[PDB]
């Protein structure tokens, strides 16, 4: 596993010893090279795992997440190259340092043989994101957004540390392999109920679960483009990965414990999809769509069936890619208009046809058009929920219809109609933005050819 | 645990004579390398605070910081290893001397253990 | 533990309570502190003499010397405060607040 | 021109050096987990005439 | 959008927490700096420890 | 915390004044010398918990 | 004052602390406390002004009352057992009196009222000394008699100190009062593990001392005592502000910083003793300390506050005196989490 | 009220700069044409040519460590054996009941 | 070619996992035993740990004390 | 001290409603008296009479809270015929919370009181049932 970790660490001295005008090129090239190295991890076995050492292992649940994390950094650098043009060299190097540190923390988090190491890195990811949000943010609400993002996560995750140390004191180990092999049932007790809650709430708050999702719109709207990309693509999947890893010790308590969260997610997907219909901000709409998708992923994880797990993994990967692309498109519009309002810039297909094509493809992928992996995960989770109960189909269908509705609403409002007359500073789209969209979209359509790579360990 | 009152312990010895029976930490120990990294970071921060070229202001000063950190870290690692060795030694001695408190559990096979099965539906 | 020790402990408690009241006049605070040390001297001397522990006949002298040095320090501080404000009133020491 | 482009292009070698060092460290850490080499009940095998270890 | 998300969900956890913590901070930090009250509280506290913990 | 400098150097800075049965001037005995001597000899080398029990 | 006199007074303070730490006779411990108190007052009153005099007299009153209570506890212990050695206390009443005296010396709640005002009155160097060195002797005495403490009272005052520090730090704009409330909260964290493990107490003491030294030395370097004065530091020395922000994040217990070590280890040790509720409440309350640390970081480094014209002269000058070990303290308070198992050295 | 109505000495908000005006064929990477062009070239090459193609081909030709055709052959041989010998394909019990020691109820 | 130049056989990972599992199980059992030993030592006080000091008996004076009855 | 705790706890949960109410009233009165003592020490409002009025108000409020909590919880336990159930403590605890809201005469504090006192009472009952320790002894 160190063959990935060490180059990521060496990215820092390379960045800090680079020329004043060669930081972006070197960072992008070496990040792309690191990503190529990460591709080797995908080869996975039907047996236990890829146990490299006592500290790190790899699995077909961790491998796609690691590949996505390594692939995201060059895209974030490409997106950040634009708005940081008038920045001093030291501060640009600091921004790149923050991105590299976040990648390193995520990479070490996804392998994490031992649960306290997982918690330590899962919390270490909180600092670079906070600095990025509250330092390189445009508006004055970035401070409040960062406070919300920090305190929701910490309030959720502080009981998890107590639960983990108690579990290690009782069982004797927190290594995931021993935990899996020596698992024992949980008796229906008040202490066990509260232990279940302490183990579950930390990952629930970062999904975000409906009713605990308030931090996400603030953090996503106030963050710079790279921060929004990473938050929507990788940081949301940490909760799902943690739940998938930790639900092994929560049985058979999960059968009845899951109901409050299942009801919340099933109604909250409808609520957030309906919220998306009446939104005046692109970023807020994309954030609420992310909330709906992650609520459906929560339902999948709570059902706890093989089809549920495969669908949840596929949907996590697909949502990460799609949300990153949508945020990038919104940022391209914003850097021209400086408004971040849907109704201001209209009829952009006439002025920017290729960017309109990118918008259409991104909206179709968010709409879960077959045979995209978005629909693969959606359909697997829907089938698993139907097997759980035949009445879920109503809510799932309502969510699908509303999702298509607001996706095409967002496409039509910005791309179709008549152009705004008084806006005359809409320059042709640069090659950088087009390449960013292409590198977002092509991996999705290549992955739909090999869906087994993102279906997780239960394939 | 509390080993302050442990018998035959000298009041201000950093490393007792019985600690010399343990293998010393290697010079390429990862913890020693981390201590050297800490010293290098201290040197860089010292350069930055004094408003000097951070990478190449004082090579002798950075070398001194790294060497001091490595030296103290080596001795600290020796003491830590000795303390953990004492803990394990006392644990094993107490288990040996109190057989009634640590009985041998009668080994049992899964084919003859009845565990409740909870279906996932 | 007979009644004389109880009376001396009661005297110590009364002096401590009087110190903790602060009607006014920091000089009264110093007086309460000195009453406390006097009670300590008396009760420790009684304990030491009753048990014929010869070597602690030193300790009351040491206690008296140290407490009188502390008394001198407190008197100097009170004099400085009075020279600052013109009086030793407790309520004049309100510049620093929680 | 050599000895001049090196002063500006020396940085490029660092990420690659890190990769080979990480591979070496992975193999070195692998070397410490050989307690069951050719001792698993599934892959218990008799050595070849010119074989010392089943895997490295 | 409004009634639940922007109002009541905001009222439940974050606004309530902020209000309670600010009120407690105001109560704790609003001390005039008079040693009269401080040592009166110390006397009250000392008495409680003697009679409630033994 | 406690740094046993006296035991390390054998200085005896304040141990002479700790107990009644420790070398009083002119061999003047304490009122409860025998009882404290017996209690100390009982509890020597045993540890606080066992000495108390 | 004269540098010779200042050096002699500092040595007398340190020698009183060492006399407390190395003696085995209760009278010698009391003498060490008296010597430390006697030599501490001129250090606090070094820069003569009414505020320093008021702080010094408040500190003298509090410490004299605590010393009188400690002497009374010693005398009661001697009465109920002819023993002078610092060991098991031998008496329930004596133990209660001694615990309150040591809490008053340390500033634990409800005896916390003097710390913020004394810290505000004195300068930054006297504040550094008072908040770092003046905790060693009472904590060592508490450690020596940890088997005698009633867990209920110790845990009650520890939780009270944590709550009081968290709530009182939210309301402050002065940096010295913020540091005082932080010290109160950290003391409350330290004393909540004495009934279970003194090694955790010493580890927390070392980590907090390093962090507090780093913070006070940074505040002395950029001579600011208010939030707005510190908000001008970015326009001259931004590196100091960035280091201060990292140190503030460390002081809030955010992993993977050094400040996460003590809380983590204390929670783990307390959970080993079947205690669950108190660590949860303690972490929830430390969230408040983290909040006001974040507010300070926002005002200091993460945003740029307006400046004044006269900073252009300050741009032309460099600090005449450089404080040694500032770099070492920052690194030790920031990047020592991977070296956690070194605590077995009985630090 | 002789106040200047100015709160402070502040720079005016700068106007956004067009990359195309000073340099057509700007590629949107950098204001310096040479660094811009080389950034475009390295991004396009190392992404599309290297990763998106070679890594995709590598993933396509990954060897079967998940052991799918192995399972196919095992199932084929087992079904051949069982159909021929009259065994009824798959068995309901995963483990032979002879080796499980159930606990006698005696209720 | 890919399996030859980039990857290894299944037995390598199999036996590495066996070794890792053995190490982790030994560590867990040691942790349980260490907690139990700590509890027993603190409860009884007969172990090398939790030894709290008592008065040294070498401090006692054994001489005639001007009084026959000590 | 712990005498009030013993007098309250010795009564069975489902019997002697009046005894439980009286014990709860005594505990509430003691808590209110302590809070009043702290308030008087830290803040002398204007005079002796206004201070004793403040003390009486605080003590009566706390005693009423305790009495209502105890009475409601005991009646719920008796009527529902399911003792050792945290729901009874929830109901009684925020009956006390609603009485606090009525005494202070504002609806918001009443609702917040029902939430945060019913949950607290249910937690205390759960801890009694499962044996949770707030002040744990040093086991190891
Ligand atoms: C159906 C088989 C096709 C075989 C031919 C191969 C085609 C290769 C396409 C590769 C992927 C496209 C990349 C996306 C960005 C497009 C790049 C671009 O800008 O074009 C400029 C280029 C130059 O035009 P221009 O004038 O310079 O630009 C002016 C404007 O751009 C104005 O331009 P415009 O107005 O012409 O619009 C751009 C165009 C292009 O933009 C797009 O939207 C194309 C992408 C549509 C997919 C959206 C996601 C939904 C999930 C699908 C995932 C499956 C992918 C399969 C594997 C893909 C491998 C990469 O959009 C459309 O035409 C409307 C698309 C709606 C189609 C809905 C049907 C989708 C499901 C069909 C099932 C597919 C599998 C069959 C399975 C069963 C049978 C075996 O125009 C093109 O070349 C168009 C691309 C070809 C059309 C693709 C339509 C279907 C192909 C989908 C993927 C291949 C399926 C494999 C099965 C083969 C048998
Ligand atoms: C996970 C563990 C692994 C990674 C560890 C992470 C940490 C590593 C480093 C730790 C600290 C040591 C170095 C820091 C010294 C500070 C000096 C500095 O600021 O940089 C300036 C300096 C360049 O500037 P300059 O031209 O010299 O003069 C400019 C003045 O210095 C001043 O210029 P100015 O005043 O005009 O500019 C003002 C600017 C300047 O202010 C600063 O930049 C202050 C520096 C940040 C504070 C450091 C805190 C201490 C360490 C905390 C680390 C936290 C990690 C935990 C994760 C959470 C992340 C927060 O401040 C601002 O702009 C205000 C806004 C601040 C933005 C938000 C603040 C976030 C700070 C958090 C940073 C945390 C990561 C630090 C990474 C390294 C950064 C240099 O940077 C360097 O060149 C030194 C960097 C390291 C040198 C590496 C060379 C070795 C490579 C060759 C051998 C190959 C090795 C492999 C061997 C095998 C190969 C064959
Ligand atoms: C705010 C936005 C969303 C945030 C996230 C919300 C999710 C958290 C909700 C927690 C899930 C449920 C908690 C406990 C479920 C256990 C089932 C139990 O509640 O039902 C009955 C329990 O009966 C009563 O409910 C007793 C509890 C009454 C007190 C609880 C307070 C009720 C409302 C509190 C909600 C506050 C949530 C937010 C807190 C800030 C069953 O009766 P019984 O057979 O006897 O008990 C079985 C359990 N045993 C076996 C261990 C004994
Ligand atoms: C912030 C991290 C801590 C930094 C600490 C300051 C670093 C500079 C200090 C330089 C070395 C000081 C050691 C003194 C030399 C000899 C010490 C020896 O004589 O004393 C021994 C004592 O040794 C010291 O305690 C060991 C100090 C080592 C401190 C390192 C531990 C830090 C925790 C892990 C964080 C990693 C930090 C690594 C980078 C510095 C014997 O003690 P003993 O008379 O029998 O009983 C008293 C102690 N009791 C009561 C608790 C039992
Ligand atoms: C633009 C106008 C048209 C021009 C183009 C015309 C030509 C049309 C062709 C385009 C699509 C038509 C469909 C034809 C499909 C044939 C190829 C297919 O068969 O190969 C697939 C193979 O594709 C790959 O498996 C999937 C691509 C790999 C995706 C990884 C993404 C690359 C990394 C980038 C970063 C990752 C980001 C996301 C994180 C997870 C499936 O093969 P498979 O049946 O199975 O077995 C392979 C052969 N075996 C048996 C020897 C093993
Ligand atoms: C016709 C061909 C069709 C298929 C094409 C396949 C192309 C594959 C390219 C993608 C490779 C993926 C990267 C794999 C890296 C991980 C594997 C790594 O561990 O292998 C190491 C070797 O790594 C490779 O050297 C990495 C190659 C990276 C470069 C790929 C080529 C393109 C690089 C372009 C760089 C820029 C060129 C300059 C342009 C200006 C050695 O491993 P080792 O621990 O021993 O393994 C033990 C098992 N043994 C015994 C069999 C060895
Ligand atoms: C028992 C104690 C429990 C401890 C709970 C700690 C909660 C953590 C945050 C504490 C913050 C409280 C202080 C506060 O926010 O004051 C209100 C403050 C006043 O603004 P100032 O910056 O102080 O002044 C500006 C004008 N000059 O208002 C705000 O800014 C609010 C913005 C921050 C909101 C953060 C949201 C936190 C709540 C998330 C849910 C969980 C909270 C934690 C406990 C939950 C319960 C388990
Ligand atoms: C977004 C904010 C969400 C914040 C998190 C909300 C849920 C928090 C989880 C509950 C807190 C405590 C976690 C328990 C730690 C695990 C330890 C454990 O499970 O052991 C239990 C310990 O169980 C407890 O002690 C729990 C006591 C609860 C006290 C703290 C209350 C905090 C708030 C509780 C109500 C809210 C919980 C759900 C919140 C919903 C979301 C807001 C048994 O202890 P023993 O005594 O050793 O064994 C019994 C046999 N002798």
């Amino acid at each position: 596993m160190l063959k990935i970790i060490i180059p990521t660490t060496m990215l820092l001295p390379m960045t800090w010893m680079s020329k004043h005008n060669m930081i972006w090129i070197n960072a992008t090239v070496h990040s792309l090279l690191i990503s190529l190295i990460s591709l080797s991890l995908l080869n996975q076995l039907g047996e236990n795992s890829l146990n490299f050492s006592l500290t790190f292992f790899s699995d077909s649940l961790s491998a796609p997440l690691l590949v996505l994390t390594t692939w995201l950094l060059p895209l974030m650098l490409m997106a950040s190259q634009s708005h940081l043009s008038k920045e001093t060299t030291t501060r640009k190097k600091l921004y790149i340092t923050m991105l590299i540190l976040l990648q390193l923390f995520l990479i070490m988090t996804f392998t994490a043989t031992e649960l306290i190491l997982f918690y330590i890195l899962f919390e270490a990811t909180l600092v670079p994101t906070l600095i990025i949000i509250t330092r390189w943010g445009n508006q004055t609400e970035r401070l409040n957004a960062g406070l919300y993002f920090l305190f929701y996560t910490l309030a959720g995750s502080l009981p998890l540390l107590v639960a983990l140390v108690y579990i290690q004191n009782t069982t004797g180990s927190l290594n995931f392999l021993i935990i899996h092999y020596w698992s024992h049932p949980l008796s229906n007790s008040w202490s066990n109920i509260f232990m279940w809650l302490a183990c579950i709430m930390a990952f629930m708050v970062k999904m975000p679960l409906y009713g605990l999702h308030l931090w996400l719109p603030k953090a996503h709207v106030e963050a710079p483009i790279a921060g929004s990309m990473v938050l929507a693509a990788v940081l949301l999947k940490l909760g799902g990965y943690g739940m998938m890893r930790i639900t092994t010790i929560l049985n058979p308590l999960t059968n009845y414990m899951a109901y409050p969260f299942l009801m919340l997610s099933m109604w909250g997907m409808i609520m957030t999809s309906s919220i998306c219909l009446r939104q005046t901000d692109l970023k807020s709409l994309i954030a609420y769509s992310s909330v709906s998708h992650m609520a459906l992923v929560i339902v999948a994880i709570m059902i706890q069936t093989p089809w549920s797990f495969m669908g949840a993994t596929a949907l996590m990967i697909a949502h990460g890619l799609t949300s990153s692309m949508l945020f990038c498109l919104a940022n391209t519009n914003y850097e021209r208009v400086h408004s971040r309002t849907m109704i201001l810039a209209r009829g952009l297909q006439t002025l920017l046809p290729l960017m309109a094509t990118w918008w259409l493809v991104a909206s179709l992928t968010n709409l879960a058009l077959p045979p995209s992996i978005n629909l693969i995960g959606e359909l697997f989770i829907i089938t698993a929920s139907f097997s759980w109960s035949n009445i879920t189909i109503i809510l799932m269908g309502m969510n699908m219809m509303i999702t298509a509705l607001y996706s095409l609403y967002m496409l039509i409002t910005t791309q179709r109609g008549k152009y705004t007359h008084h806006i005359n500073n809409i320059k042709p789209s640069f090659t950088r933005e087009n390449a960013l969209m292409a590198l977002h979209i092509l991996p999705l359509l290549l992955l739909t050819l090999n869906p087994k790579m993102i279906l997780g360990p239960l394939y | 645990t509390m080993m302050s009152g442990r018998p035959g312990r000298v009041p201000l010895q950093f490393l007792p004579n019985e600690a010399r029976s343990l293998p010393p930490p290697k010079l390429t120990d990862p913890r020693l390398v981390y201590m050297g990294f800490l010293g290098y970071c201290s040197g860089l921060i010292d350069n930055a605070i004094r408003r000097r070229p951070v990478v190449s202001a004082g090579l002798h000063r950075q070398l001194l910081y790294v060497t001091s950190f490595v030296f103290f870290g080596y001795y600290l690692l020796k003491r830590q290893d000795y303390m953990y060795a004492l803990r394990d030694h006392d644990m094993f001695a107490y288990v040996k001397s109190h057989p009634e408190d640590f009985p041998e559990k009668d080994k049992k096979t899964y084919g003859e253990i009845l565990e409740e099965f909870h279906p996932v539906r | 533990m007979p009644l004389v020790y109880m009376n001396i402990i009661m005297a110590f408690a009364i002096a401590l309570a009087g110190l903790l009241m602060y009607r006014s006049h920091l000089m009264s605070s110093l007086l309460c502190l000195e009453g406390m040390m006097l009670s300590l001297f008396i009760m420790s001397t009684l304990i030491i003499l009753n048990t014929h522990f010869t070597l602690a006949n030193m300790m009351p002298i040491i206690l008296l010397v140290f407490a009188a040095c502390e008394a001198a320090l407190g008197l100097s501080l009170l004099v400085m405060v009075s020279n600052t404000y013109g009086t030793d009133y407790v309520q004049n020491l309100n510049l620093l607040q929680c | 021109n050599v000895l001049q482009i090196v002063r500006d292009h020396w940085v490029h070698i660092l990420v690659p050096v890190g990769f080979v060092f990480g591979c070496y460290l992975d193999r070195r850490s692998d070397e410490k987990l050989t307690a069951f080499r050719n001792k698993s009940l599934l892959f218990k095998r008799e050595l070849r005439p010119n074989e010392e270890v089943t895997w490295k | 959008s409004s009634l639940l998300d922007l109002i009541w969900l905001e009222t439940i956890l974050p606004k309530t927490t902020s209000f309670i913590q600010m009120k407690m901070s105001i109560m704790v930090s609003n001390q005039k700096g008079l040693i009269k009250l401080y040592f009166l509280s110390f006397l009250i506290t000392i008495m409680i420890s003697m009679t409630l913990f033994n | 915390p406690f740094f046993d400098v006296q035991k390390r150097l054998g200085l005896d800075l304040d141990r002479w004044m700790t107990i009644q049965s420790a070398e009083q001037p002119h061999k003047i005995p304490g009122r409860c010398h025998a009882f404290e001597k017996e209690w100390i000899e009982c509890a020597h080398g045993i540890g606080g918990i066992r000495a108390e029990k | 004052m004269n540098p010779i006199i200042y050096t002699t007074l500092i040595m007398t303070v340190m020698s009183g602390t060492m006399l407390v730490m190395i003696s085995s006779h209760w009278l010698l411990i009391w003498i060490g406390f008296e010597m430390n108190l006697l030599a501490m007052i001129p250090v606090l009153m070094k820069n003569f002004n009414p505020r320093a005099t008021e702080a010094a007299t408040k500190y003298f009153l509090t410490q004299a009352t605590a010393s009188m209570m400690l002497m009374m506890a010693i005398i009661i212990n001697l009465l109920y057992s002819g023993q002078w050695t610092i060991t098991k206390m031998f008496n329930p009443v004596a133990m209660t009196m001694m615990t309150m005296a040591l809490a008053m010396k340390l500033g634990l709640s409800p005896f916390h009222f003097w710390v913020p005002e004394v810290t505000q009155g004195i300068s930054l160097q006297a504040g550094l000394l008072l908040l770092t060195w003046q905790k060693l002797a009472p904590l060592s005495v508490l450690c020596q008699i940890s088997q005698s403490i009633n867990p209920n009272l110790m845990l009650t005052m520890a939780m009270l100190s944590i709550l009081i520090g968290g709530w009182g730090g939210l309301n402050q704009t002065q940096l010295r009062k913020i540091m005082a409330y932080s010290s109160i909260a950290h003391m409350g964290w330290m004393t909540a593990v004495l009934p279970y493990n003194t090694t955790m107490t010493i580890l927390n003491l070392l980590i907090y001392i390093t962090m507090t030294l780093a913070m006070f030395m940074l505040l002395i370097h950029s001579s600011a005592t208010t939030t707005l004065s510190l908000s001008h530091t970015w326009n001259k020395m931004p590196v100091i502000t960035s280091l201060m922000m990292v140190t503030l994040l460390s002081m809030g217990g955010l992993p993977p910083l050094s400040g996460f070590m003590p809380k983590w280890m204390i929670i783990q040790e307390m959970t080993k003793n079947e205690s669950i509720i108190m660590p949860t409440l303690m972490a929830m309350t430390a969230l408040l300390n983290l909040y006001f640390y974040m507010r300070l970081a926002y005002s200091s480094s993460l945003t740029m506050f307006p400046s004044t014209n006269n900073m252009k002269m300050k741009w032309q000058f460099e600090h005449t005196k450089q404080m040694k070990l500032l770099p070492t303290m920052i690194v030790l308070s920031t990047l020592v989490l991977p070296m956690t198992p070194a605590l077995s050295s009985l630090n | 009220p002789p106040e200047p109505t100015i709160r402070l000495q502040e720079d005016p908000d700068p106007e956004d700069e067009n990359l195309y005006e000073k340099n057509p064929d700007s590629h949107g990477y950098d204001k310096d044409p040479i660094v811009d062009l080389w950034n475009m070239r390295v991004v396009f090459f190392f992404g599309f040519s290297i990763v998106l193609v070679l890594g995709s081909t590598f993933v396509a030709y990954l060897p079967d460590y998940r052991m799918q055709e192995w399972a196919r052959r095992e199932a084929e041989r087992l079904v051949k054996y069982r159909e021929a010998n009259g065994l009824p394909l798959m068995e309901s019990n995963c483990f032979d009941p002879n080796k499980i020691q159930l606990p006698e109820d005696e209720d | 070619w890919i399996a030859r130049t980039f990857y290894d056989g299944p037995e390598k990972n199999y036996e590495k996992t066996m070794a890792i599992l053995q190490i982790e199980a030994e560590k867990a059992e040691l942790r349980l035993k260490e907690l139990e030993v700590r509890r027993l030592m603190r409860a009884r006080g007969d172990g090398p740990w939790y030894q709290y000091p008592t008065i040294d008996k070498a401090l006692i004076d054994h001489s005639p004390k001007t009084t026959p009855d000590n | 001290a712990k005498t009030l705790l013993h007098k309250y706890s010795d009564i069975p949960e489902g019997t002697e409603c009046h005894r439980k109410a009286y014990a709860s009233t005594s505990i509430g009165g003691a808590t209110g008296l302590i809070v009043s003592a702290y308030s008087i020490a830290l803040k002398p409002p204007a005079s002796f009479l206004e201070g004793v009025a403040r003390t009486g108000r605080y003590t009566f409020t706390s005693a009423a809270i305790g009495a209502i909590f105890g009475l409601t919880s005991c009646i719920s336990a008796q009527v529902r015929e399911k003792p050792d159930d945290p729901l009874n403590y929830f109901i009684g605890g925020c009956a006390g919370g609603l009485t606090l809201g009525a005494r202070t005469r504002s609806y918001g504090i009443g609702a917040a009181a029902c939430a945060y006192m019913g949950l607290t009472a249910a937690l205390v009952k759960m801890g009694q049932l499962e044996g949770w320790q707030v002040f744990a002894e040093p086991k190891v």
